[PDB]
């Protein structure tokens, strides 16, 4: 594998991590699932390229759509909690127990 | 010359949050009748702006 | 929320799980669990009141992520091979992963800590179906990968969740808390068979599902969420808490009931394989769930508690919607063991 | 857990903390007992500037009533065990 | 691991391929259907109950309806149970013919020529 | 000494004890997602190292 | 990872006591880590100070009775004049037990971990002996 | 490589007019002169509060009708395939469902801001 | 009698019976049916009969 | 090696995920995703996916904007964190940057294996194609064939996309 192909995979492992090491907004979390997204539309973009898979290169677009329902919905979330306590912080999502 | 059923001292070991209550647990509490908690009424304060003198 | 709203949300959850199970491409199962995803957080969230938002978000976070390791699986494995086709998966750290996100999808140990919260966040009916219809499509995708699981990482979650759903059950007076680790504890025990017979991992799935249909609807007859709230039922409806009684016996596992149909028939496959510890302690380990069911029928139904004066006001009315599907569901949950050798219609 | 079972004696160290703390009181010679206005010559205004002190010393809105009274340390103890029903 | 998942010339969604035919049905007095039936009326029964009404007698229509439609499942599900368990013996069978090498007919001794230790019990 | 104490505390007792102990350690986590979610985190590295590194 | 483990297996049971217990130590080690990892994501230490504090009581707790437990195992092996024996597994098992009830200070757990510990070590050198598994291969 | 000449040379002469712009004149900087102006008055919070969105619900919508653009980009291309016939009702099919969203959201009362 | 003249009564639901027995009817004669047509084809392939 | 220019688009590539995933204030986060995402399109067009690249860009502009203005309502916090205004943020950037840097130095002059398989450098274009043929974009032609072959994709998108209208709908009624 070259070096591009480590570094997307380094930039979804940094996305990953960033999403699982909350802070405390909200947000800051829906912009790492973004970044995952990303990382692998330009992964799969590159692997289809270089292999010239010609059918699969509609999947990353495929893929760019069912990222913004995802978004969408995290979105919509964020609007109701935030509804709620007037702010994002997760540390108000604390009814619920284990 | 009664069977013995459960009172209220016996019920009420079961009313609480968790069945085996701890220090720091015995301070949460259970949820409440409906699962509906008082409405958090958070002060959203309106933004204040200066229209004019210039 | 519009009837009409929810049936189509309720047809557009199915629809993504029957997707995820007749897609032979990676891309089309993942476009099901999205699917299933996308119509799953309304449901959720169908009666407001903010437990209900919070149930939401913590699923709908665990489930991207999942959705997002399971894809970035996919990719591993296409870069390895120029491969589509759900097959035996052929590169290891990419089988690592799919492992990884299918057990945070169903909540195996240690991924199982959303199930309880979301589960005592939502209703009953939203309880339901989160415990059974959701749990399909990923083992449908595991059945269908089993060839290339390591058995190392699969056996280790199943004891995990098999252990933690016994210990987290006996802490918990609420209702929907204890559904949920019966629920990890059901999802170890079929995930521990998975690698050795997939038919077996069905059985279980379907003797667990009619199970928990009863369960939930048994709970949804009988308006409780908690120990206490049950406990008022046996001077409103004796024959309900006599038979969530003899449910909860069977959900031990107890013979000569169904419930221990599965147990039985995934112990005696480990042993064909000469695993002879692992079914020792997955099977003293149950115990501990036999031990919070039978405390729960201790408090509903084998002893009276003190009622209300109210409650005289209630037996003058009747349970106006029935549940049609009930007492079958309730008769296939117990008397079921004799007709064991059916299985083999499951392969 | 919450917070640790609260005494007297601990109300009457905050307390007299507190007083301690206020530049207009030399602080070895006030007592538990000794009047605020006859003692240690303090008029009005400065009786209210103590109750703030105390209100947020021990977090609770005291009212102007109830207020007028507390004139030593000690009936500042006695109302806040009072307040919080401490009495051991 | 799916053992016959698999198998070829298997169709998709069939329950009841048309081998299947060669096989003697099961008789309408199975005992297994009977043990149906049985099913079938117990599920009438707790109908009645749940729903407050007198148990053995309220509907007769709906007890027949919870009968007829257990006994009917279990009719078809017994067969490809049947089916099953002979594709099962006939694979099996098969391959032992086909593999004989793997299971070599081994020429038995009798109990006087085989020694057997013998352990006192005292 | 033996048929009220000890026999008790071997068998029963002790079984008891040891599940009460680890159903409170296992039932009592606050609900707060950043605690389990950094759990889940390290959950993954292991995977990947401890059974994923020697296939 | 795996190299721990076949680290401390290669070494001949009855010989070589001290690396045996550096093996021993190690796998401790590894494990009281993990545990530390684990404990501080869920139930966070307050400070950074006493999470180091923390995590070093449980490594040194857990490397401790690995050392304890290989050097008592592999000397009671070497006097004894009897490797694949469980006894010496045993032997090792209240080593590591007393180890922990003195760590823990409390007499109570020292018992229960003499008991529980040589139980499981000795079934573990059990199943070396008879070929136990644990993770059981598919093979039908 | 010409294009990536073209956005260094763009950038470039932007910079170099802002360090122009800052280096050349005379700079008497003080404490009234630097602060926030709101029309000759001190301001009374922070312009760092929460500012609220009225149009939180098409903004979230225009998140999904942004992607069909993505699905419909590729028309010119589609249009020179044999299946026409089925080409066409796929992009019928997308343009229909697109406007059957709009419809929906605005019966619903969606496309309204909030007051 | 009732308060309520509760609708469902002493004149039961004649649709809703005639559509449950008619039913049960129908599953027994094709179950037969069924049956008889199994037994023959089971026979004709084994050459019994 | 020649002219190191994948190189350098991957390690920024890598840098802005690690400024957004250092997770400080919002606005700044999003400024990491979004030179993340043209540096990305650059990655793209230099294989022959212009479509792919410029489409990723316009969709990830369009989606920042949209998180550009719910940060100013929902995420604000008066005092907004940049990289170096708290130890945490700025410790988790010189994380990442350090671990890049680590895993770079180990992948390029001599050739270790991380997690998967291993790396000696040699730059990206060697694994080219040579392919001399065409009138047309086989990117183009492979992404305008969903109109004919992906009629099933199209079918299972579009009915997503309407449902996610019906779902963002459902979420936030309240009531
Ligand atoms: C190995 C072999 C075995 C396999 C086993 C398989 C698994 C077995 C079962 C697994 C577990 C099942 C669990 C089910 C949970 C369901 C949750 C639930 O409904 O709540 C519980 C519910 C609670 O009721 P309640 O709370 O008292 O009622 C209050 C209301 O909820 C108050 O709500 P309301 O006021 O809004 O009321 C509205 C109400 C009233 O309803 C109405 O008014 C109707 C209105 C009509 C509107 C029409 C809208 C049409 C437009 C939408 C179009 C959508 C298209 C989507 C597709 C897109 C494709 C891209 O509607 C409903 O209540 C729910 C409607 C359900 C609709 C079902 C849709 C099915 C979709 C099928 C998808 C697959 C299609 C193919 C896909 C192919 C791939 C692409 O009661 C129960 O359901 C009890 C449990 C029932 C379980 C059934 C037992 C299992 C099945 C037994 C039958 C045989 C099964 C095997 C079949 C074999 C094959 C032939
Ligand atoms: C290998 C085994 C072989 C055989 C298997 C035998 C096992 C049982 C059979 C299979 C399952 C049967 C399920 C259907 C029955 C459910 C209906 C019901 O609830 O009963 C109430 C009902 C009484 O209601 P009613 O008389 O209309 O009016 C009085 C009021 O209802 C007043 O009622 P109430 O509601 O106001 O009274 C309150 C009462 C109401 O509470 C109950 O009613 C309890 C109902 C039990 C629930 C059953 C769960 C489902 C079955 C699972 C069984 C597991 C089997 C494994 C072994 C473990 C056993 C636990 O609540 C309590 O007293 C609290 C006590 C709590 C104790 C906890 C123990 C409960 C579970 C024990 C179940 C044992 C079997 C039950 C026997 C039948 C009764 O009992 C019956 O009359 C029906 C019983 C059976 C009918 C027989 C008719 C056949 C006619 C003869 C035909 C001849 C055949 C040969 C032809 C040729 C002749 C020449
Ligand atoms: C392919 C799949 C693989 C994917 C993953 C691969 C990764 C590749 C990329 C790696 C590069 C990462 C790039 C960006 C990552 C983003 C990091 C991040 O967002 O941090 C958020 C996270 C929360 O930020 P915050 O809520 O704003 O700050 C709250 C205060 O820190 C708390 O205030 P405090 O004063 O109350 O507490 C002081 C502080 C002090 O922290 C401690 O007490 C832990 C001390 C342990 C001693 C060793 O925190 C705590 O006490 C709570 C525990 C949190 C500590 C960090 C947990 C790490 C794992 C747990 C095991 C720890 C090691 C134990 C031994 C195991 C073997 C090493 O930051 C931290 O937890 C600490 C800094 C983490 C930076 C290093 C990341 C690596
Ligand atoms: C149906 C079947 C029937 C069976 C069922 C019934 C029987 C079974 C259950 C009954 C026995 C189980 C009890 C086991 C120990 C439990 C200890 C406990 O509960 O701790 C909590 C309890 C609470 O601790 P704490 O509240 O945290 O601290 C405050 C202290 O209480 C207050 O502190 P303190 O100052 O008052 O005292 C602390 C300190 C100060 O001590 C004292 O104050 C007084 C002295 C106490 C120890 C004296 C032992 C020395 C002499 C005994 C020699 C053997 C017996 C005679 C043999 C004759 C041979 C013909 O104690 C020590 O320093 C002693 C340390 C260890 C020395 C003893 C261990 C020697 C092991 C024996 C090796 C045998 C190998 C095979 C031999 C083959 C030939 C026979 O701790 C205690 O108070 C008891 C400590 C005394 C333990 C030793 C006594 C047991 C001796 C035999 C044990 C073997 C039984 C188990 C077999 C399996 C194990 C491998
Ligand atoms: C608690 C007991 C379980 C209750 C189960 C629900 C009861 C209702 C039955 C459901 C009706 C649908 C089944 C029959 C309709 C047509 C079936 C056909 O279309 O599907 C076939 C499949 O047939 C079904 O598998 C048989 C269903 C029979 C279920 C009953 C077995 C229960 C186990 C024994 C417990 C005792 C139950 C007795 C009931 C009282 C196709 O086979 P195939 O596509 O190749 O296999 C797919 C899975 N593979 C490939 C991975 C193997
Ligand atoms: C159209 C777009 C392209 C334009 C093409 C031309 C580019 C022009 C460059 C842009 C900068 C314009 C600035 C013009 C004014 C000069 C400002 C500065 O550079 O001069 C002083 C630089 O001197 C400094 O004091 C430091 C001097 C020495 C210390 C380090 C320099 C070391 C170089 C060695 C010099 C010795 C002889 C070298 C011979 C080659 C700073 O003085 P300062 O007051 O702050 O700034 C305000 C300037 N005012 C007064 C005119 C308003
Ligand atoms: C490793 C995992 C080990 C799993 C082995 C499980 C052993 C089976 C026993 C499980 C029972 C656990 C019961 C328990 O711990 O509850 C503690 C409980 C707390 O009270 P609650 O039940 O919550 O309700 C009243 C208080 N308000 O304390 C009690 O009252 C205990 C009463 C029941 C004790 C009965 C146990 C009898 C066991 C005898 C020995 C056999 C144990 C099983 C293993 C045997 C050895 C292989
Ligand atoms: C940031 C800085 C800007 C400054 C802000 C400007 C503030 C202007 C506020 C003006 C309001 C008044 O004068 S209010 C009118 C105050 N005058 C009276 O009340 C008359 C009777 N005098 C007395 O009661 C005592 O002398 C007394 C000392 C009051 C104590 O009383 P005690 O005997 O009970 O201690």
């Amino acid at each position: 594998m070259p070096l591009v192909y480590m570094n997307i995979i380094m930039a979804f492992a940094i996305a990953l991590a960033g999403l699982l090491m909350y802070r405390s907004h909200l947000m800051s979390s829906l912009l790492c699932l973004e970044g995952m997204m990303l990382s692998l539309f330009i992964m799969s973009t590159l692997i289809i390229l270089n292999t010239h898979f010609t059918l699969a290169n509609m999947m990353p677009i495929i893929l760019l759509v069912f990222a913004a329902c995802e978004a969408a919905l995290g979105l919509s979330l964020l609007v109701m909690v935030s509804n709620t306590y007037g702010t994002d912080y997760v540390q108000n999502l604390n009814l619920l127990q284990c | 010359a009664r069977q013995w059923q459960p009172d209220v001292e016996w019920a009420e070991q079961f009313g609480g949050a968790v069945m085996y209550p701890t220090k720091e647990t015995a301070h949460w509490k259970p949820p409440p009748w409906n699962d509906v908690d008082p409405p958090k009424d958070t002060l959203v304060s309106n933004l204040t702006l200066n229209f004019g003198p210039q | 929320m519009n009837p009409i709203i929810y049936t189509t949300l309720i047809m557009t959850v199915m629809s993504g799980t029957m997707l995820v199970m007749i897609s032979s491409h990676w891309l089309l199962i993942w476009i099901g669990f999205e699917m299933n995803l996308l119509a799953m957080i309304p449901v959720l969230m169908k009666n407001f009141n903010p437990r209900a938002t919070e149930a939401a978000t913590k699923y709908f976070l665990t489930q991207a992520t999942a959705s997002m390791m399971l894809m970035m699986a996919i990719i591993i494995n296409l870069l390895y091979s120029g491969q589509w086709t759900i097959t035996k998966m052929f590169n290891p750290v990419a089988m690592t992963m799919m492992t990884m996100a299918l057990a945070m999808k169903l909540g195996l140990s240690p991924f199982h800590f959303w199930v309880p919260e979301v589960t005592q966040g939502i209703s009953l009916q939203a309880g339901l179906l989160l415990l059974t219809w959701q749990k399909l499509a990923p083992l449908s995708v595991l059945c269908q990968i089993s060839q290339s699981i390591n058995p190392n990482l699969m056996l280790t979650m199943a004891m995990l969740s098999i252990l933690i759903g016994g210990w987290g059950g006996l802490n918990q007076t609420q209702l929907r808390k204890i559904m949920a680790y019966s629920s990890i504890a059901h999802m170890g025990w079929m995930t521990a068979v998975l690698p050795y017979n997939t038919t077996m991992t069905i059985l279980n799935l379907l003797i667990y599902i009619t199970m928990t249909l009863a369960m939930f609807m048994l709970l949804i007859h009988s308006s409780a969420t908690t120990t206490l709230s049950l406990s008022h039922t046996w001077n409103k409806m004796p024959v309900i808490t006599s038979l969530m009684m003899v449910t909860l016996l069977s959900m031990g596992g107890l013979p000569p009931l169904s419930g221990f149909m599965p147990k039985w028939m995934i112990i005696q496959e480990m042993t064909k394989n000469e695993s002879i510890i692992m079914p020792t302690l997955m099977a003293m380990t149950a115990l501990l769930n036999l031990y919070f069911y039978m405390r729960l029928a201790y408090s509903s139904s084998l002893t009276m508690f003190p009622s209300t004066n109210n409650m005289k006001m209630k037996w003058q009315f009747e349970h106006t919607k029935q549940m049609k599907l009930l007492p079958t569901m309730i008769v296939l949950s117990t008397l079921v063991l004799p007709m064991t050798p059916a299985l083999s219609s499951l392969n | 857990s919450d917070a640790p079972p609260l005494t007297l004696e601990a109300i009457k160290d905050r307390v007299l903390y507190v007083l301690k703390l206020y530049d207009k009181i030399d602080p070895e010679k006030l007592s538990v007992n000794s009047h605020f206005m006859k003692d240690l010559g303090l008029d009005s205004l400065d009786q209210v500037e103590i109750i703030m002190a105390m209100e947020d010393e021990f977090g609770f809105e005291i009212p102007d009533i109830d207020a007028e009274k507390l004139m030593c340390p000690q009936e500042i103890v006695d109302y806040i065990a009072d307040k919080k029903d401490v009495y051991e | 691991m799916t053992m016959m998942s698999g198998r070829p010339g298997r169709v998709p969604l069939q329950f009841l391929p048309n081998e299947a035919r060669s096989l003697p049905p099961p008789k309408l007095t199975d005992p297994r259907l009977v043990y149906m039936g049985f099913l079938g009326y117990c599920s009438g029964l707790i109908d009645n109950a749940i729903r407050r009404r007198p148990v053995v007698s309220a509907g007769l229509h709906r007890q027949l309806l919870y009968v007829t439609s257990f006994v009917f499942f279990g009719y078809y599900l017994l067969k490809r149970q049947d089916y099953m368990y002979a594709l099962r013996d006939h694979d099996m069978f098969a391959y032992v013919k086909s593999h004989p090498e793997d299971f070599p007919e081994k020429d038995k001794k009798t109990y006087g020529e085989i020694l057997e230790e013998f352990h006192p019990v005292r | 000494l033996l048929d009220l104490i000890w026999l008790e505390t071997i068998l029963p007792k002790t079984t008891s004890f040891i599940q009460m102990k680890m159903s409170i350690m296992v039932s009592n986590q606050k609900g707060l997602i950043k605690l389990y979610f950094l759990s889940f985190l390290i959950t993954i590295m292991i995977s990947m190292t401890l059974f994923n590194y020697h296939e | 990872a795996k190299t721990l483990l076949h680290k401390y297996s290669d070494i001949p049971e009855g010989t070589e006591c001290h690396r045996k217990a550096y093996a021993s130590t190690s796998i401790g080690g590894a494990t009281g880590l993990i545990v530390s990892a684990y404990s501080i994501a869920l139930k966070p230490p307050a400070s950074f100070l006493e999470g180091v504090a923390r995590t070093g009581r449980y490594t040194f707790t857990s490397a401790a009775i690995g050392a304890i437990f290989g050097l008592t195992s592999c000397i009671s092996a070497q006097v004894r004049e009897k490797p694949d024996d469980p006894l010496n597994y045993f032997i090792g098992g209240c080593a590591g037990g007393l180890t922990l009830g003195a760590r823990t200070r409390s007499y109570g757990i020292g018992a229960a971990a003499c008991a529980y510990m040589g139980l499981t070590a000795a079934l573990v050198k059990m199943g070396q002996l008879e070929g136990w598994q644990v993770f059981a291969e598919p093979k039908v | 490589m010409n294009i990536m000449l073209t956005l260094l040379t763009n950038v470039t002469l932007a910079s170099l007019l802002v360090l122009i712009a800052f280096w050349l004149p005379q700079l008497n900087a003080y404490s009234e002169k630097t602060s926030p102006y709101e029309c000759g008055f001190d301001p009374m919070g922070s312009a760092r509060l929460p500012f609220s969105m009225k149009f939180f619900l098409v903004a979230i919508t225009f998140l999904l009708f942004d992607l069909e653009i993505a699905l419909l980009l590729p028309l010119p291309w589609a249009s020179q395939t044999n299946n026409l016939k089925t080409m066409l009702t796929m992009a019928l099919f997308l343009l229909i469902l697109l406007a059957a969203s709009l419809a929906y959201e605005w019966t619903q009362k969606g496309l309204e801001w909030a007051e | 009698k009732f308060y309520i003249r509760e609708p469902p009564h002493g004149s039961p639901d004649w649709l809703k019976v005639g559509l449950t027995l008619g039913t049960s009817v129908f599953l027994w004669i094709y179950l037969i049916k069924q049956h008889k047509e199994d037994v023959l084809e089971y026979k004709r392939r084994n050459g019994l009969e | 090696m020649t002219m190191y220019i994948a190189f350098i688009l991957s390690t920024i590539f890598v840098i802005g995920f690690v400024g957004f995933s250092s997770k400080p204030s919002p606005i700044y986060g999003g400024l990491g995703l979004i030179v993340s995402g043209g540096v990305g399109c650059g990655i793209v067009l230099n294989f022959g996916g212009s479509f792919l690249g410029l489409m990723v860009f316009l969709i990830y502009l369009g989606g920042m904007l949209v998180v550009f203005g719910y940060t100013t309502a929902m995420a604000t916090e008066m005092y907004p964190e940049v990289w170096v205004s708290n130890k945490t943020v700025f410790g988790a950037f010189v994380s990442g940057l350090m671990m890049e840097f680590c895993m770079v130095y180990y992948a390029l002059k001599e050739e270790e294996v991380e997690i998967i398989f291993k790396f000696n450098g040699l730059g990206d274009w060697v694994i080219y194609d040579t392919g001399d043929s065409g009138f047309f974009s086989e990117e183009a032609m492979g992404i305008a064939a969903l109109y004919s072959y992906g009629t099933w994709l199209v079918i299972v998108t579009g009915w997503s996309l309407l449902i996610g209208v019906v779902v963002i709908m459902e979420i936030t009624r309240g009531n």
